[PDB]
């Protein structure tokens, strides 16, 4: 409970992620951090520094599912 | 404000898990500024060796690169007599991902494979590729006259 | 008992290259691929239209997967 | 082959969570060929009958549909005399992903709510839209004599 799973937090923030979005790298972030690097003009991913072959960002629901299931059952909430 | 929360944490990941010949952390309260300490490699010629290291953290960390140099002068083709350090990491391929960890491991990584095809100092660049053997032996008598103490 | 997001919605079985769907969807790569091939553009378990037809990996997925087995002493998928 | 290992996972699944008024089941030892068995709804002209259903997976399951047909007689306007069902789950709106559950649980709401406007027994279909009583009428005394005895 009190050791978070690295898993589901941020590569960017560091944190517990609320919003889990995946970009065409495969890699995964919370939807604010990885805009904010993509409208300051880098197109690349953060972790594999490979440039990223498109810019959709879709949601990581099985991801997010597992996060609060975990939360649930921890008893933490998630902010 | 974010910058402040996402350092204390990456601070709290390196305490459990600190990187492999360095040790780092902040400079008494102040929380934007740490100094961080790398032992030379055992292969290189700085073995035996203890350099000290400043990190300035931007506002707009992590989103911004670090600023990192040596405070402990050393003999290498792509470190300064100033302190600046040249690894691609710090300016051209920063990346929100990376961690102080991260950059203290490619510190340790320069030390030990020097790059001279791009130096900082050309003069010590030329000594590794025209005679190595000058180049390790001055490494040494500067390991040991300005960081093994 | 296998945490029902590590199985597949069209293999029923525990994935091993969970891939993603516009949709936000997790499958199987071989069998999401077959529909696609198929000529269907719809994501099978929410039926609806998906924008584009890529299968980008679930890495985050495929390591809980991994780790998962070899806690419970699974053979890797 | 990757059809069989589906098959065989969807009935553990079906026998964990039974659909909401079905039973279904390997006809002895072909676990390709099943039987399901049906309560009439309440809210219909069906209830207290039970219907006896037969389903057949084909090569390429579950990409291609199964093959569901009635073995017991109903007056409905989307079942014919032959036990086919007119149902889009079952041609068209199938998808990789659905279950004999779903399929039970979509035949049970057409049982519910007929869908005159596809039909497969136009004859019935122009008694349910014209003259609802003697449908509901003719369809209680089906139930009586093939189902509930």
């Amino acid at each position: 409970a009190m050791i978070i799973p690295d898993e589901f937090r941020c590569p960017i923030s560091l944190e517990l992620m609320q919003d889990p979005v995946i970009v065409s790298s495969g890699q995964t972030y919370e939807r604010s951090c990885i805009q904010k690097w993509l409208d300051s003009g880098h197109k690349t991913c953060p972790k594999t520094q490979q440039p990223l072959s498109h810019t959709s960002l879709t949601p990581n629901f099985v991801l997010k599912s597992l996060i609060s299931q975990w939360c649930e059952a921890n008893g933490i909430e998630l902010p | 404000a974010m910058a402040s929360k996402r350092i204390l944490k990456e601070l709290k990941d390196l305490q459990k898990d600190p990187p492999t010949s360095c040790s780092a952390g902040p400079v008494g309260e102040d929380m934007f500024h740490w100094q961080a300490t790398i032992m030379g490699p055992a292969d290189s010629p700085y073995a035996g060796g203890v350099f000290l290291v400043s990190i300035h953290f931007p506002p707009d960390y992590p989103f911004k690169p670090p600023k990192v140099a040596f405070k402990t002068k050393v003999f290498h083709p792509n470190i300064n007599s100033n302190g600046s350090i040249c690894l691609d990491i710090l300016k051209e391929q920063w990346s929100p991902a990376l961690t102080v960890s991260k950059v203290l491991l490619s510190i340790c990584s320069l030390l030990t494979d020097p790059n001279p095809d791009d130096p900082l100092v050309p003069e010590i660049a030329h000594m590794y590729k025209t005679d190595r053997a000058k180049y390790e032996s001055t490494a040494r008598g500067w390991t040991q006259k300005y960081a093994m103490g």
